[PDB]
RNA sequence: ACGGACCAAGGAGUCUAGCAAAUGUGCAAGUGUAUAUGAUUCUUUAAACAUUUUAUACGCAUAAUUAAUG
RNA sequence: UUUUAAUUUAUUCAUUGGAAUUUUUCAUGUCGAGUCGUGUUCUUUGAGAUUGGAGCACUAAUACGUGUGAUACAUUUCACA
RNA sequence: UGAUGUUAGGAGGGCAAAUCCGCCGAAUUUAAGCAUAUAAUUAAGCGGAAGAAAAGAAAAUAACUAUGAUUCCUUUAGUAACGGCGAGUGAACAAGGACCAGCUCAAACGGUUAAUCCUUCGUUUGGUGCAAACCUUUCGACGGAAUUGUCGUU
């Protein structure tokens, strides 16, 4: 090496010509893929092809903030829509095994997206012409005449999607309610320089308990 | 693009640029970073001093998302508002915006610049640091901690 | 030897691309200009020539 | 760090019990065939030399059952508990 | 029921009625074929934990190792090559010896048959002996179950010399998970092969 | 001192990765629509067009310094 | 020609066996062994008082048990499986 | 219980390899020399499959207001770490997408009655063929396997 220049790098040193990928394809692909999506919705015959998921909140101090869906409801959402696990499958809702609700709010929040699927869809009957009562949760079927009327308004696909966040970030206050005699970053240090016998003094209390 | 390259300039002369008595050998010198500290040394001490030798600490497993934390100066802590809202501010004297910081992908509010004199603001993060928070004392703000 | 992966494509910046279109569109609308691009169209009477 | 299930968190960051506050939510068979297989079986011989030092009932002789317990099966854990083991079954013998 | 009293039994091995069994039968087995048949399993609670069932097409052979390390092969212990790979006499093998023995009796000798499983039925200073369960693909009362007729499919043709039965997995690491089996999966080759790949786009 | 009996055709600083300096272009405290998806895109088109009906994908930049708790 | 979506009629009568949820009653059973693990030797990994595999010696517990939480120990709490 | 049987009915063997699965296993080269290191868990050698193969329904992450079988694309990142700490080497979690699926045995329970399975020979229906041929469909008998454990429940 001779001049003003960053030390090389390059990990190249193996047989590296063996190996490499040219992409030719990637929009040749997403056509495949769109017809074989679009294929697949002429022979469900007007239900639609995807599935209910639920809203989760993001495992991590750096996305704890904001929500996406999840990979299924839990049991105890499900009973909270009068539904058991066997029958929801049979319509476009998803089933998590092994989630938990460890707070009120996610619990309501589900369930109240479940009902709202739940009450937006009509059923066809197994044999033509012949109506009766659900089993499991499922709703009666339908008379053949909304089910006429209601071929030709437009899926709703909209309930598939995820949450929008609308929280503000400003609001106004009164200068009346303003608090003047607090110290945050003595508090911020405070309660650092306080942990250690805090997490003893929980230590002793869990072991009292067990007793 | 072949037509603008140097080397078109040299076609007709015998040596292609690189001299009658030292010629182009293939790698008179060694392969890559082969020979600093030994005869290499020169270049690596006036170009890369601190290059030789370890300092400090192991940290075995990281995980590098229990420590993120974006910052935002009070220099811009009014420029987030709307200039029409930041104007109505002024004339009214009885009421103070309260801003979330953390609702914009911020953290921790530090303290560079000024603030305008006897205009209150109420500010919401996790973390302040101590010129800030005088600083917002001063005007006539108040902090809150926020999770 | 040639080889395939040569870099045949170029990416362009979007509003480049969109800068380049609008400052198109605009020289259709000069007569000289049309003129001499090679277009026949001493008889015709508005240049950007607008029909039903 | 440590939480409390009950007293909900405080919304601070950092300390102990930090966080949002959101709102919390809360065989004879085996005898028998230990019985029988008793029977059949018996004891082990390292477990009868177990026994032994645990009988002669010193300090010294508890010290020394602890480590070869140990050093038999590897790690102190599964020796504490095979120690204890043989000291109840020594205990239940004497009656 | 009776197979509890069996398996709680089985456990000890070094009381004196499991001892006094375990040498009669280590000697009987040295006396027989290196891979010979048996009409029954000898630990009929042990087999069915595998998957042995008493069906037509179920059978049971017996196959005898060697144990130890296997010399390198170069004539005469000559290497030719660096002093980190002049090696010799305490090289160790990647596959089992449980793998070895199902291979014993799967390559050749039984060639109509695909392996299921084995286990271990003794031991001894210069042998180990176990017991393989094969199945037979073209017996009907097999072909006509629907729980077990997986295994009259082409895709599952000599599985142990893939690393597809028990002691495969065993071997080829995929019995542990996380951040202790990283990059093992689906394959320590195919993993390889994904994190070697240079991929460049067509505009760049 | 070495190569050259003669003539015709062929015959040697290139390609990819990664960094920098210089210069041209666009926008500017921001900038770059990744993988995908959409469309009354479908010889050409493997191109071109679009972006999810007080708006948190990711990179570089907007803040440094310390082995480190910070 | 291939197959797959809508739309067009099923009426009367006759058993037998299954299933989901709800109201109450009484029962806490089972859960993969020469395996897991530890010592030692060689390989392999980014894995560091040892990441996975293998040979030899020793050889468990019973769900309140067992295993993981990236520095070797002892006495403990907690979470996950 | 083993040998025996030109007894009746069946299976394996060889070819081909671009992509796939298991084992075995170098040196050239780089370090401006060279022995650990690198080349490389690569080339050559020996075995085994499919239109894909392998992986796969937690003895998994995280430390949060928590997520949730496998695979692959974008990024994390030439980063945490390894190294004559030299030359050189180098993953994982969270985030955005493609696709989207779950189940069986073993072990519990069933004894006024193994409920289970297979071979061989019979019969009983409707459709499709010019023909060849094929599909569907219950009910018997004799013989054997199986309590050293088939089937049902969960
Ligand atoms: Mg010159
Ligand atoms: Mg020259
Ligand atoms: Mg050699
Ligand atoms: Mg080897
Ligand atoms: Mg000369
Ligand atoms: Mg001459
Ligand atoms: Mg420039
Ligand atoms: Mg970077
Ligand atoms: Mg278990
Ligand atoms: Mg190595
Ligand atoms: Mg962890
Ligand atoms: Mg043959
Ligand atoms: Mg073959
Ligand atoms: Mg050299
Ligand atoms: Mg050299
Ligand atoms: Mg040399
Ligand atoms: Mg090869
Ligand atoms: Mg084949
Ligand atoms: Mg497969
Ligand atoms: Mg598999
Ligand atoms: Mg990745
Ligand atoms: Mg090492
Ligand atoms: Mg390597
Ligand atoms: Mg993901
Ligand atoms: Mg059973």
């Amino acid at each position: 090496v001779a001049h003003n220049n960053v030390l090389p790098n390059v990990h190249l040193h193996k047989w590296w010509q063996r190996h490499v990928r040219v992409n030719f394809s990637k929009n040749i692909k997403k056509k495949k893929r769109r017809l074989l999506r679009e294929k697949r919705r002429k022979a469900n015959g007007g239900t639609p092809i995807e599935k209910l998921h639920p809203i989760v909140h993001c495992p991590t101090q750096r996305y704890n903030f904001r929500t996406r869906l999840g990979k299924g409801f839990t049991f105890e959402e499900l009973k909270g829509a009068g539904l058991t696990p066997r029958a929801a499958q049979t319509i476009g809702i998803c089933y998590d095994k092994r989630r938990k609700n460890r707070s009120e709010e996610s619990l309501t929040k589900n369930v109240e997206r479940l009902l709202k699927y739940k009450n937006s869809l009509v059923m066809i009957p197994l044999k033509k012409n012949k109506a009766k009562k659900g089993i499991g949760g499922i709703p009666a079927d339908a008379d053949k005449n909304t089910i006429k009327e209601f071929r030709n308004k437009k899926p709703l696909l909209s309930i598939f999607k995820k949450e929008k966040n609308t929280k503000p970030f400003y609001e106004t206050i009164e200068v009346s309610k303003i608090d003047k005699e607090f110290l945050a970053y003595k508090t911020l240090r405070r309660a650092k320089l306080a942990e250690r016998r805090k997490n003893r003094r929980q230590q002793k209390k869990d072991i009292k308990f067990k007793s | 693009a072949t037509r603008f390259k140097k080397n078109r300039k040299k076609r007709g002369h015998v040596s292609a640029g690189h001299g009658r008595v030292g010629k182009h050998r293939k790698h008179p010198g060694g392969r890559g970073k082969a020979g600093g500290l030994h005869h290499m040394r020169i270049n690596f001490d006036k170009y890369h001093p601190g290059y030789f030798g370890k300092v400090g600490m192991r940290h075995l497993n990281l995980l590098k998302n229990r420590t993120y934390c974006p910052t935002i100066n009070v220099d811009k802590l009014w420029g987030l508002l709307p200039e029409e809202k930041k104007k109505e501010f002024s004339e009214n004297k009885d009421i103070a915006p309260v801003i979330d910081v953390t609702r914009k992908g911020y953290f921790k509010v530090l303290g560079n610049g000024k603030l305008k004199h006897n205009q209150p603001i109420v500010v919401k993060a996790r973390y302040f640091s101590s010129v800030a928070e005088k600083k917002i004392k001063a005007v006539g703000g108040q902090c809150i901690l926020v999770a | 030897p040639t080889k395939i992966w040569r870099r045949w494509g170029r990416k362009v910046n979007l509003k480049e691309k969109r800068y380049a279109v609008c400052s198109s569109i605009a020289a259709s609308g000069v007569t000289s200009l049309v003129l001499a691009r090679g277009h026949r169209i001493s008889h015709l009477k508005e240049v950007p020539l607008v029909v039903s | 760090g440590r939480k409390s299930t009950i007293k909900p968190a405080t919304g601070i960051a950092v300390g102990f019990n930090s966080g949002h506050v959101v709102t919390k939510r809360n065989s004879k068979r085996k005898e028998l065939i230990k019985d029988v297989v008793r029977e059949i079986t018996g004891f082990s011989p390292y477990e009868k030399r177990i026994i032994e030092l645990i009988k002669i009932g010193t300090s010294a002789s508890t010290k020394r059952s602890l480590k070869y317990a140990k050093k038999k099966l590897g790690t102190h854990k599964r020796g504490k508990a095979k120690r204890e083991e043989i000291q109840k079954v020594v205990i239940l013998q004497r009656r | 029921g009776a197979y509890k009293y069996i398996q709680e039994i089985w456990k000890k091995k070094q009381s004196d009625a499991m001892h006094f069994l375990l040498r009669v039968r280590t000697w009987e087995y040295r006396q027989l074929p290196v891979v010979h048949r048996v009409s029954k399993p000898s630990r009929p609670d042990k087999a069915r934990r595998l998957g042995y069932k008493a069906i037509q097409g179920f059978v049971i052979y017996r196959v005898r190792v060697r144990r130890g390390d296997r010399k390198k092969r170069v004539k005469k212990g000559i290497v030719h090559g660096k002093p980190k790979h002049q090696g010799v006499h305490k090289q160790k093998s990647t596959r089992n010896l449980k793998s070895v023995a199902e291979g014993k009796v799967g390559k050749s000798i039984c060639g109509n048959l695909r392996v299921l499983n084995s286990y271990w039925v003794g031991q001894d200073a210069v042998y180990k002996y176990y017991e393989v369960i094969l199945v037979d693909p073209n017996h009907n009362a097999v072909r006509n179950n629907p729980k077990i007729n997986w295994i009259c499919n082409p895709v599952h043709k000599h599985r142990e010399l893939r690393g597809l039965t028990s002691a495969g997995k065993k071997y080829r690491g995929l019995r542990v998970k996380g951040h202790l089996s990283a990059k093992s999966r689906p394959s320590i080759r195919a993993n390889w092969k994904r994190r070697q790949l240079i991929k460049l786009r067509k505009c760049r």
